[PDB]
């Protein structure tokens, strides 16, 4: 089969193949994550409510098992791909060990996989951030981002996808360590204002408890979003 | 060999004898048949001590890896698994081998059989090898839950001295565990004939 | 034995412009019968018809195979497959398997739509078709069926003529057959019209 | 570019990939390593990019056995195939010898991984400090992107590894406390590293001679060092 | 600047630069000299040594393929040591499979086709070295020369390397149908002597071998004392 | 045509403080014949503080010593000149055997040598690896009858006497030619000469000791 | 053969009974290993074989039944859909190197519209599957030694319409009948049953 | 096609070993001409008893090993050791494979002063003694061969270990069914190894116990 | 230049340049010396110089059988890739013929190896000299193994930078050497090594090995404690 070598350093010791995947995650749709007391949040921007798309609703956020969901920013099609294997690989895992992955396994399973793709011969890296919550069987909540040098590091908050610097430096100001299930919902929200379009309906948002993973309906969410860009407002007369 | 483990109140007792038999001479009087996988595992040897010191051996390295990868102790459940799938993968290569995997995880004391076929059976109680016929009457008839660490260890070196004076392929001498929150002890290690003249002095 | 294990035995029959193939409707262990709900009749399209005898694991993935070819040609070849091609096809799907076969004896009847002739063709485990002009049957009733369909079958019969003694040689013949029986599903294949019929058997 | 082929000389003898991969860790987090005779200290610049990360997470030093810890600088999820490696050769060893893998023995396996690249496109941007405690006494080993390893006194890997050896040189001898190591190994990362020094900025473990364990230094006991300085 | 990079390229003009390029290397290379007579067949080279502190029979360039048949290489002495290798692999394989001493004439096309091999395919690059195939198998003696293309032909004498031009004019001057094995000992041996620098590789020694009906039909080194 | 054979002979060991005394008879014997009464091949030093006996067939033996010879280099490259002490020879021995419990070697081997302390110690192995450390050990068609003795007068367990003082290297040696001399006279395929190996800090001192001839 | 499966459906539920006996040799391990694995929300299989291919079979079910939930958005399969994929691993373990997997199984499952627009069967399904790969839609029936005695008890008293109550006493009927006629003491049966509300644990029946 | 017995012996500057010149195909005695003793390169020799066609395989094998190493690389010819432990290694690898060389060697050779005798079966027992046989011959030869040895302990003469050769042979005639009286003995010394053009040996059959009157059944 | 890219690619005037580039690594690498005289074979090799009270090991002389062992300069790397190849190939070898391989075929062997990896695309030459040094039936054995695959039977021999001093050194003696003893050949290994230090440094333990091979001595490395009966008492003078 072709293995040429695609990933390979260049004379300053960059990959320059992977600086290229993690420009394709720059242009891609921000994602972001926010850890609670006993709350994971995962927001999302979608492209925008386009009359033609269906009104079935598809979400955003993948769920890799039970216990674990995934948004990311990239390449939708690489993403996927990754995701179909992060999927399989909670499966496999369960089958090997009776016990469900914990989130810290999945994210090093995807993170070791992102890693393969910089370093096999006949392969590009995946063009894809992760983001991935989740609440391992103990009860304990994990927020875990993965970019596509297959690195990954867990978050108390974070954001991928386009000007992620912008709402990282945003959140790392405002972010409260104990948080309720609503604050976390209003902070992801408020973060994700930071960068996406002044309108509510871009944003969808999962909001993952211990064994209950619910995203926010449409009328659950325009509460929160008013009741946010009235905040935005208050600190638009502040300075 | 004979060989038993049961759950109590108090956690998991785990009884072996020390006798490796190829049916008619004993080749020794002195093999240690718990495997003490982790601080907070144990492995049974029984049937091929070979096949059983070697597979638990690799479940010991593979409890370990696990323990370096995700930096935390394996749970039992999966201890078990892993020993299952092994012994599935060779279930037509004559492997001769059963096992019990007793620990404490973060979901209290499991206890789980594991066959040369891949069976992983999950109870409360078992005896394993050609003494298990004998260890089960005396432990069966003396078992309760609310038992004493004391009465429980009692009764799990009796059910193994039960077994080392009728199977033939059993004897030597009667070692006890104890596994608890804080892990396992090696509570008594006792020859049969010294034992013989605990429980039978005239 | 691995054929007679599942039981079930399957007939067909040549007519004027028309064929009859009738399956008994017994799926068994050995001796313990689970369904008396089980043809063994699958229709491939408007002209052909096939049972399958055998193991009946083989008969389900056999006849699955069979339908994955036979719907994989209908969308390439934008055409119905006709009963020689068919048949070609599962002798190919058989010998394909010759060291380690499938445990099955299809029965194909078929009729061409313009000719009005009509194919019949049994095959063996390994693919080995028998094409006759008159009757092919399978299964634990096979050494019966032939003596039933031997007597009772001419040349030139009508479709209900046809049913008629095709009927009378399964039912007579898993009469005399632990592993056959609960009546039989007959199908009447013709040119204009495809007749399916449960037909009472006892219940034995 | 992809003009020159991964397995190519330079004009001056080096792998050009290999020459490249070295300049990868220069831009990576700084970590360093003192052996004295008590034990052998690893220390690590962390050089978390945000506030809100998990500090806990982003691991610079890994236990790869009981007795052995890798630090890591350059390309960090490069390291964790490494260090997986060396879990692996560890183990193996530990099941087949009924013993501990000793420290060069471990450096050698993790270095084997290292060189198969043509199976692997590139080399791995890391590397690797290895201490650990064996028969031989506390160790410190270097791996390389080459797959060369190199015993050492004291080393450090990273950006500031070129400043840090000015010190070692200056500071470091074989008589040194285990505490007077952990001292000059945070005195360094302090100097060194970018951030200003914090007990959750760095990560500092030692493997101890005398029960020939690893400790990872709790935000705490790097604190306790901070305070004797 | 594309047409020459590799051997699985024609340039316009119909001829495969690499392989031109190859055969460069083996006229820059120490000079080898060989003579078919009816007695045998014998190889003389010069080796030139880089150091005055080598040992006798270092980088010997002249080896035994099989007993009747022997590879002296005029070019990269490792490159030529990859065909001698492949020549005793064929030799083993005559007598192994066909239970016979490979032929002078087949051991020499098997040379030529192994060398020609890798003129053809992007990911090899042609031999740095002419083989000269001396042997005395049952189609009497034979000397043949495979070149960097895999163009084997025999010869009644030949001469490979930077004096390839003198040491040809001092090979016409013999008569093939006269001499014996022990006078090409000494004329070939001669020429060598003759066609060397002596300011520009002032080290050198003059490696014969010969396979002969005075050797037993057996391809060997000669003695130190017919050498001079 | 079976690809095993047992040449048959016995090896022994016991283990005493400070050193071990290793013995295997000398006779190698084919079918219904006797083929050697020289053959040496039944004791292998793997390390200066380590050896392998080794009974069953003799090929087999050859070739698990030549493995284990080539593990234990391997080992001494990988570990920077450091050979492997006899507890690290004695998993290997176990790891080795059980490797190949598909086409088992037909060898009852022993490991025996000095462990991290100086006290000598027998790993006594079956056909695929299970063993255990031990103070003494037999291997081989007369282990039946030596292994007995030793545990009676080692153990001592059925005897109310005071047990003797520790056992010296020349009374262990001389408890070792005994139990040899009395096999050598009941076991027909024991015999010969008896190699005695005593392997010690300081280095192996070995000794033949002549046997029944028949 | 030792461990004794039955099933049964009616208007409104699959009932479901699996011998608790794990045997070794002759020897009771337990007399309460629960054979009946629940593979989605409204699906179970009573397997009965040994320990080691009824666990390493139902799991494999269950997680390919779960990954393909997870790629397919959380959409629940119908039962004909499992208990196909269910046949076809059973079918292809039998010209498998590994050989077959020694396990009897009767799928149940209610399938309920998964949409709007589910044209699909509504109600409750079972599935007789021989180890073999043999799968047949049944009303009722039965694995092991006490198949046969229940399934003769079933053909006599099983009606299509009986009340979730009158099932219970029948599916008691048919555990009694296994107990005092088969040798092999089935003395404990886990009962399950599936329906519209999803598997619900029948303790009253043993 | 089956070689029947070999049998050597060490005496004082060398090795002897003999065998009849005989493959049985069977109990028929196929061809009495076989020349079953070959010369491994200079210094060594090798008979086999078993299948002629698996020794006919391995001398090859042995045989283009030996004279490939020393032309190929101008290094010194391979010892009667070191060519009897490839000669062992590889009837030990094909037993592995259960593709089994089906024959016992004998091997002898000679260095210098140092004389290497050794025996080799097919499933890689080997085994060097101061006498060795196979076949037949190490239960009827050997005993003789043995006692020959133990008499003289300092060593044997060639002409005492021919004597005793000869008299194994002769008995080997007597009492193994697929022989022939028509031998040839290889002598390994300094020099190398010579084959003896085949010789017969005397042969007593007129006892008074075998006339046919004693020896009648009635 | 258009043609030093590839190793598939000679040059118009008929080089290989990465070939003549791979030899470069091998001229940068630290200094070893090799000695032969009629018994025995000794290796002295330039470790790296302790800077201040801080020390660097990296493993140079490798022993390869009882009676071979090599002395690399170069690309370690490589170096380690061939003691492997070698180690396997020489236990090969004894596992089959009960003793060591000869060195002339194991000169072959080296040889051979360099030269696959000089002619596919796929591979690169070895960046790496070997000093080979043994002992059999033949006597001893110096070999300088190159990144060409040129391997050079030598009575004396240097590698690795500053070496044309120590070679210059050795060629004024060389033809001594069948005379000298064990303990001179050292003193010439050393005092021909003790040319190719920079500037003012001296040969001492921590920044020397010396390896040995001969006559009923198997190859031994020589560190610290061994090395200073030849080391302690060792002074350079013109
Ligand atoms: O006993 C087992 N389980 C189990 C599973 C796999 C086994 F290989 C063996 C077994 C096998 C040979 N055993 C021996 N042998 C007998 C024959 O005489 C020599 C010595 C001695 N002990 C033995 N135990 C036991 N169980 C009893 C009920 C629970 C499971």
């Amino acid at each position: 089969s072709y293995d040429r070598a695609i990933t390979v350093f260049s004379p300053d010791g960059h990959l320059f193949q992977v600086e290229y995947a993690q420009e394709a995650v720059k242009k891609g749709l921000a994602a972001v994550g926010v850890l609670g007391s006993d709350s994971v949040v995962i927001a999302v921007e979608k492209k925008s409510a386009v009359k033609l798309q269906d009104s079935r609703t598809i979400r955003k956020i993948y769920k890799v098992d039970a216990n674990i969901y995934l948004a990311f920013a990239g390449l939708s099609a690489d993403a996927r791909v990754l995701i179909n294997k992060a999927q399989l690989e909670c499966q496999r895992f369960s089958l090997n060990y009776e016990d469900t992955m914990d989130v810290d396994m999945l994210v090093r399973y995807v993170a070791g996989v992102q890693q393969k793709s910089t370093q096999s011969g006949g392969s590009r890296p995946f063009g894809v951030a992760t983001v991935i919550g989740g609440f391992n069987e103990d009860g304990k909540p994990h927020l875990w981002k993965t970019d596509p040098s297959g690195m990954c590091s867990a978050w108390r908050a974070v954001a991928i996808g386009r000007h992620d610097q912008t709402v990282i430096e945003y959140m790392e100001k405002s972010y409260k360590d104990g948080m309720s299930r609503d604050e976390c919902v209003h902070f992801a929200i408020k973060s994700l204002l930071e960068v996406v379009e002044s309108g509510s309906r871009n944003i969808e948002l999962l909001v993952l408890q211990y064994k209950e993973a619910r995203y926010l309906t449409e009328e659950e969410l325009q509460k929160f979003v008013v009741e946010v860009e009235k905040e935005r407002e208050e600190e638009a007369a502040a300075k | 060999t004979t060989t038993l483990a049961f759950r109590f109140n108090g956690g998991i007792i785990v009884a072996v004898d020390s006798r490796a038999s190829t049916g008619q001479y004993i080749a020794s009087q002195t093999v240690m048949k718990v495997l003490e996988i982790n601080d907070y595992l144990l492995g049974t040897l029984a049937g091929g001590a070979a096949d059983c010191q070697y597979w638990e051996r690799v479940l010991g390295m593979e409890c370990r890896l696990w323990e370096l990868r995700n930096g935390s102790r394996i749970t039992v459940a999966a201890a078990s698994k892993i020993l299952a799938n092994i012994t599935y993968a060779y279930r037509n290569h004559g492997l001769s081998m059963g096992t019990m995997v007793a620990g404490w995880d973060q979901f209290g004391p499991s206890l789980y059989y594991v066959d040369d076929k891949g069976s992983r059976v999950k109870q409360d109680l078992f005896s394993v090898g050609s003494g298990s016929i004998y260890a089960y009457g005396v432990l069966d008839t003396g078992y309760r839950k609310d038992l004493s660490v004391e009465d429980a260890c009692d009764l799990a070196r009796r059910s193994i001295f039960h077994a080392t004076y009728r199977d033939g392929a059993s004897g030597g001498i009667v070692t006890v565990y104890h596994v608890h929150e804080k892990g396992w002890t090696k509570i008594s290690r006792d020859d049969q004939t010294k034992l013989y003249h605990r429980y039978f002095p005239s | 034995s691995i054929m007679a294990y599942s039981g079930g035995s399957v007939m067909a029959m040549a007519g004027k412009e028309c064929f009859v193939i009738i399956s008994d409707n017994r799926l068994g262990e050995q001796l313990k019968t689970i369904s008396t709900e089980v043809p063994k009749l699958h229709v491939v399209n408007d002209s052909i018809v096939y049972g399958l005898t055998g193991l009946r694991t083989d008969q389900q993935t056999f006849a699955n195979k069979v339908q994955f070819r036979t719907e994989m040609y209908k969308l390439r070849e934008e055409r119905d497959i006709t009963g020689k091609a068919f048949a070609a096809m599962i002798t190919s799907m058989l010998y394909e398997a010759r060291f380690g076969p499938w445990f099955v004896e299809p029965v194909i009847g078929s009729i061409d739509k313009s000719t009005g002739e009509v194919y019949l063709c049994a095959t063996d485990l390994i693919g080995a078709p028998c094409e006759p002009e008159d009757y092919v049957c399978a299964g634990t009733a096979a050494e019966s069926l032939h003596g039933m369909c031997e007597a009772l079958w001419r040349p030139g019969m009508s479709p209900e003529e046809l049913f008629e003694i095709a009927a009378q040689a399964m039912l007579s013949a898993c009469d005399r057959d632990s592993l056959s029986g609960y009546g039989a599903v007959a199908m009447i294949v013709t040119k204009d019209k495809v007749t399916t019929r449960l037909i009472k058997g006892r219940k034995d | 570019e992809y003009d020159r082929g991964v397995n190519t000389f330079s004009p001056e003898g080096r792998i050009f990939q290999i020459e490249y991969a070295v300049e990868a860790i220069k831009l990576g987090s700084t970590s360093l390593g003192i052996r004295t005779p008590e034990g052998v200290v690893l220390a690590a610049e962390k050089r978390v990019p945000s506030t809100l990360v998990v500090p806990s997470s982003m691991s610079k030093i890994m236990e790869v056995d009981s007795h052995i810890a890798a630090v890591m600088s350059g390309m960090v999820a490069d390291a964790r195939i490494l260090v997986e490696h060396a879990r692996v050769e560890s183990q193996n060893h530990r099941f087949t010898y009924n013993e501990p893998m000793s420290v060069e023995s471990c450096t050698l396996a993790t270095c084997d991984l290292s060189i198969q690249f043509g199976l692997m496109s590139r080399p791995f941007g890391v590397s690797l400090l290895i201490a650990g405690v064996d028969e031989k006494g506390p160790q410190l080993w270097q791996t390389d992107p080459s797959g060369t390893h190199t015993r050492y006194d004291a080393q450090a890997i990273g950006g500031g590894a070129e400043a840090a050896q000015s010190v070692f040189t200056e500071r470091y001898h074989r008589n040194m406390t285990l505490e007077e190591g952990e001292t000059l190994a945070v005195d360094i990362l302090k100097q060194v590293m970018e951030d200003q020094l914090s007990p959750e900025n760095i990560e500092v473990a030692v493997v101890r001679a005398d029960d020939g364990k690893l400790h990872m230094y709790t935000p705490t006991e790097i604190k306790a060092i901070m305070s004797r300085m | 600047s594309g047409h020459d990079q590799s051997t699985d390229v024609f340039s316009a003009e119909g001829r495969v630069f690499q392989v031109e390029y190859a055969g460069k290397a083996v006229d820059n290379s120490s000079t080898a000299v060989a003579a078919c007579c009816k007695d045998g067949v014998v190889v003389a080279v010069e080796k030139v040594h880089t150091s005055r502190m080598l040992e006798k029979g270092s980088n010997n360039r002249i080896h035994a393929v099989d007993r009747q048949a022997g590879i002296c290489i005029c070019g990269l002495l490792p490159d030529g040591r990859a065909i001698v290798s492949r020549a005793r692999q064929e030799a083993e394989n005559s007598r192994d499979i066909f239970a016979t001493p490979i032929r002078g004439s087949v051991l020499a096309n098997r040379v030529g086709e192994f060398m020609h091999a890798y003129t053809t395919h992007f990911a090899y690059r042609p031999f740095g070295c002419s083989a000269i195939i001396a042997s005395y198998a049952d189609d009497g003696p034979q000397l043949f020369v495979s070149d960097p293309s895999g163009t084997v032909a025999g010869y009644y004498g030949v001469a490979l390397g930077k004096a390839k031009t003198v040491a040809k004019s001092e090979l016409e001057k013999l008569d093939f149908s006269s001499l014996t094995c022990d006078e090409a000992v000494g004329k070939l041996a001669s020429i060598l002597h003759e066609v060397h620098d002596k300011q520009k590789d002032k080290l050198y020694e003059v490696e014969v071998a010969w396979v002969c009906d005075k050797s037993d039909r057996k391809f060997v080194h000669v003695p130190a004392d017919m050498v001079p | 045509w079976s690809p095993y054979q047992d040449n048959g002979g016995t090896t022994a060991a016991i283990a005493g403080k400070d050193f071990v005394i290793l013995a295997g008879d000398t006779r190698l014997n084919g079918d219904f014949c006797l083929h050697s009464r020289h053959d040496q091949s039944k004791i292998f030093q793997l390390t200066p503080y380590t050896y392998m006996a080794s009974n069953g067939m003799q090929a087999d033996r050859l070739q698990l010593q030549q493995m284990l010879k080539y593990r234990v280099k391997w080992y001494k490259y990988n570990n920077g000149g450091k050979v492997p002490s006899t507890k690290a020879i004695a998993q290997l021995m176990s790891t080795m055997l059980y490797h190949r419990r598909f086409f088992p070697y037909y060898t009852f081997n022993m490991v025996v040598g000095l462990d991290e302390e100086g006290h000598g110690v027998c790993y006594s192995y079956d056909a695929v690896g299970s063993t255990e450390p031990f103070l003494y050990g037999t291997r081989g068609s007369a282990a039946s009858f030596v292994e007995p003795l030793l545990d009676c007068l080692i153990n001592r367990q059925h005897m109310t006497s005071q047990a003797p003082p520790e056992m010296t290297k020349e009374e262990t040696l001389a408890m070792l030619k005994n139990a040899f001399t009395g096999a050598a006279e009941r076991d027909i395929y024991t015999g010969d000469s008896v190699s005695f190996f005593i392997i010690t800090k300081d280095g192996v001192q070995q000794e033949s000791f002549e046997l029944r001839k028949d | 053969m030792a461990e004794t499966a039955i099933a049964f459906r009616c208007k409104d539920y699959v009932m479901v009974a699996a011998a608790g006996l794990n045997a070794f040799y002759y020897i009771k391990i337990t007399d309460a290993e629960d054979k009946i694995t629940q593979l989605d929300t409204h699906q179970l299989v009573a397997c009965t074989g040994e320990n080691g291919p009824r666990v390493n079979f139902t799991e494999y079910i269950k997680c390919n039944l779960a990954l393909n939930r997870m790629r397919q958005h959380g959409r629940h399969s119908s039962c004909e859909s499992t208990a196909n994929f269910m046949r076809n691993c059973l079918a292809s373990a039998i010209r498998s190197r590994e050989g077959a997997y020694q396990v009897n199984c009767l799928f149940a499952g209610y399938d309920t519209p998964v949409s709007e627009d589910d044209d699909g069967v509504v109600g409750p399904q079972l599935f007789y599957m021989d180890y073999l790969g043999t799968l047949q839609a049944v009303p009722y029936g039965c694995h092991g030694y006490g198949a046969c005695f229940v399934t003769a008890l079933l053909d006599r008293l099983w009606r299509p319409d009986l009340s979730q109550q009158e099932g219970l006493e029948l599916m008691q009927k048919c555990c009694d009948e296994v107990k005092r006629r088969v040798i092999i003491s089935n003395s404990y049966f886990f009962v399950k049953a599936v329906t519209k509300n999803g598997v619900e644990v029948i303790t009253a029946v043993h | 096609a089956s070689g029947g017995s070999v049998i050597a012996i060490k005496y004082k500057g060398g090795v002897l070993m003999a065998a009849d010149t005989l493959l049985s195909y069977g109990s028929l005695a196929k061809w009495p001409n076989i020349p079953r003793i070959r010369l491994l390169g200079s210094h060594s020799a090798v008979c086999a008893t078993g299948s002629y066609a698996d020794f006919q395989m391995m001398a090859k094998q042995v045989e283009d090993n030996i004279e490939r190493q020393k032309m190929y690389h101008n290094v010194d010819e391979l010892s009667p050791s070191e060519v009897f432990s490839y000669l062992h290694r590889s009837i030990y690898q094909k037993r592995c494979d259960f593709d089994p060389c089906l024959c016992q060697m004998v091997f002898i050779g000679v260095r210098d002063g140092e004389t290497f005798l050794a025996g080799v079966d097919d499933v890689g027992t080997r085994w060097e003694d101061d006498c060795i046989a196979t076949g037949y011959g190490a239960y009827i030869a050997l005993p003789l061969l043995r006692q020959a040895l133990e008499k003289n302990p300092d060593g044997l003469s060639r002409g005492e270990a021919m004597r005793i050769l000869t008299d194994c042979l002769r008995v080997l005639f007597y009492r193994e069914c697929r022989a022939i009286n028509k031998f040839q003995v290889a002598d390994a010394a300094s020099d190398g190894v010579r084959i003896s053009e085949p010789f017969d040996v005397e042969t007593h059959w007129e006892y008074e116990g075998y006339c046919f009157e004693k020896t009648a059944i009635i | 230049n258009e043609y030093d890219s590839d190793i598939t690619t000679w040059s118009p005037t008929g080089r290989l340049f990465q070939i003549e580039y791979a030899n470069e690594a091998v001229n940068n690498g630290s200094a070893t010396v090799g000695v032969k005289g009629k018994n025995f074979v000794v290796l002295a090799a330039l470790k790296r110089s302790p800077v201040a009270e801080l020390s660097s090991y990296q493993e140079k002389v490798f022993e390869i059988d009882e009676h071979v062992g090599m002395s690399i300069s170069g690309l370690v790397a490589d170096g380690r890739v061939l003691a492997r190849y070698l180690r396997t190939e020489c236990m090969n070898y004894r596992y089959m013929y009960s003793n060591g391989m000869p060195m002339n075929q194991m000169a072959d062997m080296i040889g051979e190896k360099h030269q696959r990896h000089i002619q596919c695309s796929g591979k690169r030459p070895f960046g790496v000299g070997l000093l080979l040094a043994g002992y059999d039936r033949q006597g001893p054995h110096l070999y300088q193994t190159v990144p060409s695959g040129d391997v050079y039977d030598y009575k004396a021999t240097a590698m690795g930078v500053r070496s044309q001093a120590s070679r210059t050194y050795l060629e004024r003696h060389f033809e001594h050497f069948s005379d000298c003893t064990l303990d001179e050949l050292v003193t010439h290994a050393l005092k021909a090594l003790a040319s190719a230090t920079s500037e003012g440094i001296e040969l001492n333990v921590k920044n020397t090995t010396i390896a040995i091979v001969g006559k009923d001595t198997p190859f031994t490395i020589f560190e610290e404690e061994s090395a200073r009966k030849y080391l302690d008492g060792f002074k350079m003078r013109p």
